[PDB]
Order: structure tokens, then C-alpha cells, then sequence
């Protein structure tokens, strides 16, 4: 819905402060750690298929953690 | 949102008399919905006819009823002298409301 | 921008791109709601009545 | 076996509020639909109450749509029925209805027997 | 100083004289008659129908509900030229007196 | 025997009542009090002002 | 749906006074058109400024006026004796028609 | 030197038509556009009139659309008022109002002077 799209990327920032940050800063990466470690299967299943695909060694990790982003 | 059945109709005990109700596309031509109440003078109304033909226990299996497109008609057969009631029409329409009929007036002579 | 009593200041193409039921800014008498189906849902659970 | 009688009233004014009850028993109230119709003397059977059920739900009559107010009650096992706002026209006499509702609760769907039994008529008046 | 408001939003709503309105398989969609009205949020759809309904044919028919649409908090997205606006700055000398 | 109806369709119509509004640039989109009503027909367009 | 100009304003000879008119983002809060009529009541009524600020030719440069949003002015810098008629206001608006305000009959004394 | 005048009504009794006329002087009459406004004595200025052209449109009041109607003559430069249905409050002073259309012919946007010249003033009553 309107809590998507949550006007981040706009450029129109100065030295004050936004609504909110400084609590959405570090929403993401939380929520989505705490989705990984209450849902491990999926990241075990993105570890097989990011290793079996992606020949180059750094391949392999930029595909894991977009597997692992993007289902969120 | 009415019925145009006849006011009233007559008929000697013997023949038959029939009652039909123009209704539009919604109410009566579409739908399998449509239902004949009485009304004795001194009495509340009561249920005679089921969603087109069938009956309900109580009366003696005479009436039969039928829809003929945009028509629905109250075959009666074998007047006697205690029918002489108001045999009105009824229909569930399609938005939800219920639709009657005006009103017939039935004698013998 | 300016909700119940609070104000921003956004992006315009943010402001216009966003999903609610809006109005122009000019519409008196706001009654003709646009995109209405962003605040209403219809619930067909079976095939029966919704 | 299943009789509906009513609750009578004598004599009101046009703009007062009449009010009638139907005291139902022998069966199962808190699953069932009450509606409420009135007869002027020889006219067409308006149709004034709504579907009623173990909630009481609504449905707009659109001739009666903003001149009256239908409740209910399940610890008594009546229905009820009111109209305030009477004119020199209302004055008739009322009825009462039953339908069965589908088993999850709801009912738009109405069955195909429906208005099994009636009320007995409790006549209105103006002064 | 003057801004022209140019899209109003809102926030929560609440639906009234919400209702439907079905018909037979087959012989097309349905048709209500606050329809016409573009408060009303309209949605059409197939329900199964047969004899227990009431209609025949025993298919799939259709269906459309309406309920008007009202509002109770609005937002409002007032915009400005860029003429018509004034910055106001503080100029204070030193050699500072008093607290 | 029994026919019913399916879709109607329109061969020739005729339009009446036309009401048209205008707005300023870089000021939101117009808005008319028939726009509500879905008998009448609109579009909207662009004029430079 | 008529502009909110007030009832009466007064002013001694030679105060510089306004007249004040407000309304709508239709009639006056969009467009550059809003415009000032002095009616002697005698007399066919005469027109004083044109689309917010402008003027026409034999009118003295007395008469002035601005718009500040929905709101619309007249400043009439030095009243003279000759300022005793009432100043209907105008607009157009999006939809096509033409309002005129209440009217503000000045007196000079 | 352009010159705009009128003719009066006298008595008009409530539900007869009247119709007004001005006799537009001075210039192209089919080149400038011709409104209608009214005033009762002691209040405003509403707005009647339509929107003349070489065409002969029209776009009436919101208030009164279904009232007035017109017709006029090019040959004979005169615009003719037709007020049917004369009501008791309608005793107004009538008066003519001139602005051009556009290069195109039609009226689409109103010039930004509207009524640089004006008429006379016609005035009707009740009886
Ligand atoms: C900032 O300036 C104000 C204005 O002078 C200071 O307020 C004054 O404080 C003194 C304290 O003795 C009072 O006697 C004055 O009446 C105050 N003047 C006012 C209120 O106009 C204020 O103290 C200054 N702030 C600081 C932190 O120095
Ligand atoms: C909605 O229902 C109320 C109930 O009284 C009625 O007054 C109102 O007119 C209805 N609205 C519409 C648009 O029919
Ligand atoms: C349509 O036009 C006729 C005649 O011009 C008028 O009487 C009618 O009110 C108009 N319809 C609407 C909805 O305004």
C-alpha cells in the first residue's frame, strides 16, 4: 500500500533532520534478519542455487544476497 | 415496482379462472421467485404457492400455477364457495426487494 | 503537504504517484472520489454472496 | 403449530410514533427472518420491514428508507416495529413473516418457500 | 505566503447503503440502478447459481455491489510558484552588550 | 419461443447540456459537477494558457 | 455562490481607503480576471479597473487594486466628492459564468 | 461614439413574457459578443446573459437556464432579451452588456476588459 514507496530517494534533504529517521535507517536490514532467522530454509535453498550458478567466487555472494533481499 | 393483475375476475364452481401478472426482465421474467397469497375478509393471509408451482401442506392440491415468459398465471379448477378470497401475486426482485400484487376479487355469481 | 495537523514538504511526482482515492484541488462539493478501489475491498470468499 | 400474534395499539397522531411487536414461539427465533408488511384496506401489500436476522441486518426499502427505524430482541424472542412520522395515510393494518437464513449466518439469499406464516393484524389510526 | 491546493487526498472512509444485485447465467451482466452515481464503488463478479437460488441453467452468473462512498480525513497537497515567498534573515552586529 | 435479452447496444445518439471547465497551468487537473453523473462524457486535455 | 464584497465603507476627503472582496479558487483564487464597477444610481454603472491592477483610458489613476489568492482589492488613493457610488466587483470563473459581489456603497463624509 | 440604447416595458403582470431589446451602435455587430445582466433597486448584480457571435450561441445562468431564451437579427443589429415567465420578484432594471469574441468567431475565452460600453437600463415592474 502507502507504507511502500516511502519517499527515500528524492534528493530534497538538508542539515535538519527527515520524520523519520534515525529509526528508519535500520528497518530493512532488521527486518530482514529476523525474517531469515524465522525463516532459515529459504536462505539454505538461496545458498544451493547461488553457488550452483555464478561461476566467479564473487558471483556467488552478489547473487546470495540479492536472493536473500529481495524475498524479504 | 407492482404487479397488473386484474381487479376482478369470475367464474361459476365448474371452470377454470386464471390470473396473470405482467412483470418486468428482473423481478418475475427472470427469476424462478414468484408466490399467490389469499386473504380471507376476516383473516390473515397465509402460503399457497411455492417458487413457481409447488404447495405447501394445508390445501387440497387443486391450484396450479405456471409462468409463460413475462406472465405468471393461478390456474384455479373446481370453484367451491368458500374461495372467494383476495388472491394476491408476489416476486423477490433482483436488487433485494419484494413486489405484490394489486388485488383480485373472486365470486361465484 | 498537510495531513490532520501536521505539514510536510514532498516530491511532487512522489505526491501524484501515490495510491489513495483523490479529488482535485479545485472540486468543491467532494463528492466524485477517483480511484476508490485503493480503500475498498470486495470479499467473494466462495462463489456466493460478496 | 406456529402462530405469530402481535401487539396492538389504539389511536395515534400523524407525526407521533406508533410501535408493534410480534411475540413468536413455538420455534427457533435466533435463526430466522422476520419482515413486516402493511395492507391498506384492499391496496397493494407494502412491504415496510426488513431482514432481520440473528444480528438484525438491514435491507433500504426505498419508499420507507429514511422515515423508519426497525429493531429487535433475542433474550425475549420478539421482533420489533416501529414508524414514527405517521401521516393521514399510514393508517392501515400490518403483518408479520418468517424465512429460514442460510447456515453461515448471512441472508440475502432468501429460500424458495418463502413468507410461511403471518401475524393476525393490529389496526392503526390518526386524529 | 499563497499557496493553491492542487489534489486532495483522503485517508479513512466509510461505506453506506451498501448493495448488491445478481442475475442468470448466461443472460448477461447485472444492472443497478445507482450505478449512475460514480460515489458508489461498483465490482462485478460470478457467483454459482442454480435452482436453489432460484434462477435455472445451473452455471456461474454474475454479480455487481455498491456502497456510496464518503470520506472523513482529507489531506490536501497545496503547492506554491516561486515568486510570492519571503525569507526572512537576522543580521547581528558584534562588540555584544548585555547578555 | 421465450427470449431474454443479452447486451443492448446504441446505434445513433444525440448530446445535449455541454458544460465544459478549465484550469490554470501547473494547477492540478479541472473538475465539473457532471463529471459525477455517468450519462455525461468527459475528457481531459490539454490547452496552453 | 455571489463574492463576499461587505456593505459600506466610508472615508474622509483625502484618506486613501480599500475595499476588500473575497471567494473562491474558481472565481478569483486561479484566474486574472476580477473587475470594479462604479454605478451612480442615476447612471448606467462604469467600469474602473480591468483584469486584477489595469485601468481604462479616462479613468483617473486614483483607482488601483491587487489579489492576494482568493481575495481581490480596490485602493482608492485621495477620495474626491465625486466617489459616492456603490463598486460591484466581478470574476469568471472555471466553469464558464460570470459572479458580481454585493456591493460596497461609498460615502465621503 | 459608440452608442448602445435600449426600449422600456412598462407594466408587466405576473406570468407574461416580456422581452427587451438594445440597438448596438458604433461597431461590428457580429464581431462582438452580447450579455445580460439585471439589478432590483438596492441590490447586486446578477448575471443573465449568453454568449452571443456571427454564430449565435448561447451558455445561459445556472439559476434560470430553463426560463430564458433568445433570438437576434444581424441585419437590424439589435440582440434580442426573451424573459418568459415573469414572476413577482422579478422587478429588476435590465441592462445591456457588450465584449468581444474571438478572431476565430466563436467565444471560447472572454476578453480581459468585459464591459468597456454598456446600455441604457430597462426597467419592468408587477402589478
Ligand atoms: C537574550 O536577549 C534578551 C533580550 O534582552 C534577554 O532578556 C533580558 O534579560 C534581562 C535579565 O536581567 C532582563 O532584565 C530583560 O528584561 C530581558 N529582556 C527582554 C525579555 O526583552 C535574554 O536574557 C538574552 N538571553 C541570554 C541567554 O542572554
Ligand atoms: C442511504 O440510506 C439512507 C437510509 O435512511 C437514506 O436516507 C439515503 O437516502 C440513502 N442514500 C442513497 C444515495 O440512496
Ligand atoms: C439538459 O438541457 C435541458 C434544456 O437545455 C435542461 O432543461 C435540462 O435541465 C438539462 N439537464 C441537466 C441535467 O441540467
Amino acid at each position: 500500500s502507502v507504507a511502500l514507496v516511502p519517499h527515500v530517494g528524492m534528493g530534497l534533504e538538508t542539515r535538519t533532520e527527515t520524520w523519520m529517521s534515525s529509526e528508519g535507517a535500520w528497518k530493512h536490514a532488521q527486518r530482514i534478519e529476523t525474517w531469515i532467522l524465522r525463516h532459515p530454509g529459504f536462505t539454505i535453498m538461496a545458498a544451493i542455487l547461488a553457488y550452483t550458478i555464478g561461476t566467479t567466487h564473487f558471483q556467488r555472494a552478489l547473487i546470495f544476497i540479492l536472493l536473500t533481499a529481495v524475498a524479504p | 415496482s407492482a404487479l397488473t393483475q386484474p381487479a376482478s375476475v369470475s367464474g361459476s364452481p365448474g371452470q377454470s379462472i386464471t390470473i396473470s401478472c405482467t412483470g418486468t426482465s428482473s423481478d418475475v421474467g427472470g427469476f424462478n421467485y414468484v408466490s399467490w397469497f389469499q386473504q380471507h375478509p376476516g383473516k390473515a393471509p397465509k402460503l399457497m404457492l411455492y417458487d413457481v408451482t409447488s404447495r405447501p401442506s394445508g390445501v387440497s392440491s387443486r391450484f396450479s400455477g405456471s409462468k409463460s415468459g413475462n406472465t405468471a398465471s393461478l390456474t384455479i379448477s373446481g370453484l367451491q364457495a368458500e374461495d372467494e378470497a383476495d388472491y394476491y401475486c408476489s416476486s423477490h426482485t433482483s436488487r433485494g426487494t419484494w413486489v405484490f400484487g394489486g388485488g383480485t376479487k373472486l365470486t361465484v355469481l | 503537504l498537510q495531513m490532520e495537523n501536521k505539514a510536510w514538504l514532498v516530491h511532487r511526482q512522489w505526491f501524484l504517484d501515490l495510491p489513495l482515492p483523490w479529488l482535485p484541488g479545485a472540486d468543491t462539493q467532494g463528492s466524485n472520489w477517483i480511484q476508490k478501489e485503493t480503500l475498498v475491498t470486495f470479499k467473494n470468499p466462495h462463489a456466493k454472496k460478496q | 403449530e406456529v402462530q405469530l400474534v402481535e401487539s396492538g395499539a389504539e389511536v395515534k397522531k400523524p407525526g407521533a410514533s406508533v410501535k408493534v411487536s410480534c411475540k413468536a414461539s413455538g420455534y427457533t427465533f435466533t435463526s430466522y427472518a422476520m419482515h413486516w408488511v402493511r395492507q391498506a384496506p384492499g391496496q397493494r401489500l407494502e412491504w415496510m420491514g426488513w431482514i432481520n436476522a440473528g444480528n438484525g441486518n438491514t435491507k433500504y426499502s426505498q419508499k420507507f428508507q429514511d422515515r423508519v427505524t426497525i429493531t429487535r430482541d433475542t433474550s425475549a424472542s420478539t421482533a420489533y416495529m416501529e414508524l414514527s412520522s405517521l401521516r393521514s395515510e399510514d393508517t392501515a393494518i400490518y403483518y408479520c413473516a418468517r424465512d429460514k437464513v442460510d447456515d453461515y449466518g448471512d441472508y440475502w439469499f432468501p429460500t424458495l418457500w418463502y413468507f410461511d406464516y403471518w401475524g393476525q393484524g393490529t389496526l392503526v389510526t390518526v386524529s | 505566503k499563497q499557496p493553491a491546493t492542487l489534489r486532495k487526498y483522503c485517508i479513512e472512509a466509510k461505506l453506506t447503503n451498501t448493495t448488491t444485485d445478481s442475475r442468470c447465467p448466461t443472460q448477461g451482466e447485472p444492472s443497478l440502478n445507482e450505478e449512475q452515481d460514480k460515489r458508489f464503488v461498483c465490482k462485478h463478479s460470478m457467483v454459482d447459481r442454480g435452482w436453489g437460488n432460484g434462477c435455472g441453467l445451473f452455471g456461474k452468473g454474475g454479480i455487481v455491489t455498491c456502497a456510496m462512498f464518503t470520506c472523513k480525513k482529507n489531506m490536501k497537497g497545496k503547492v506554491v510558484q516561486p515568486e510570492n515567498l519571503e525569507y526572512t534573515i537576522v543580521i547581528t552586529p558584534h562588540s555584544g552588550e548585555e547578555h
